[PDB]
């Protein structure tokens, strides 16, 4: 997983109206949320490098498959004036 | 019915609930066991954050389902 992969890639899942909700990745989703909320440099947000630095070593094969989708679940993506990619927690998860 | 709730530390607790219970009711039950006020709780289940007004049945939460408690940031 490279920074360009997380920030560029389009979504591959259908609208949430046609999807059935699954609990398979709740554990990972919560850990991702709590890190971005409390454990990054700024509360409620984390840069791409921060998230990668935290999780890239800890993900299994199946977790790697859905990691970007879980990130898009939790956060909106932003680019600063300096060009840094920042993921900010949606208000529903704050 | 009985459901499971993963607390802030990751340990699992047991709640006695009904399908007609609102998420607000569930958070109140969590307060009694964990001491966390409802206005500081958010519940996550099946990749979704649970809204207070809706019921457990609304999210198709069944017997022995596992909810996830997280601490409100703001």
């Amino acid at each position: 997983m490279l920074p360009e992969r997380l920030e560029s890639e389009s979504g591959h899942l259908r609208e949430a109206s046609a999807l059935l909700p699954t609990t398979e990745h709740d554990d990972l989703l919560v850990e991702m949320r709590n890190f971005i909320a409390f454990q990054a440099h700024t509360d409620g947000q984390a840069s791409t490098r921060e998230i990668l630095q935290e999780f890239e070593s800890k993900l299994s094969a199946s977790q790697s498959c859905v990691f970007r989708e879980l990130l898009r679940n939790l956060c909106t993506f932003h680019r600063t004036s300096g060009g840094e990619g920042i993921w900010k927690l949606k208000p529903e998860y704050c | 019915m009985q459901i499971f709730v993963k607390t802030l530390t990751g340990k699992t607790i047991t709640l006695e609930v009904e399908p007609s219970d609102t998420i607000e009711n569930v958070k109140a039950k969590i307060q009694d066991k964990e001491g966390i006020p409802p206005d500081q709780q958010r519940l996550i289940f099946a990749g979704r954050q649970l809204e207070d007004g809706r019921t457990l049945s609304d999210y198709n939460i069944q017997k022995e389902s596992t909810l996830h408690l997280v601490l409100r940031l703001r």
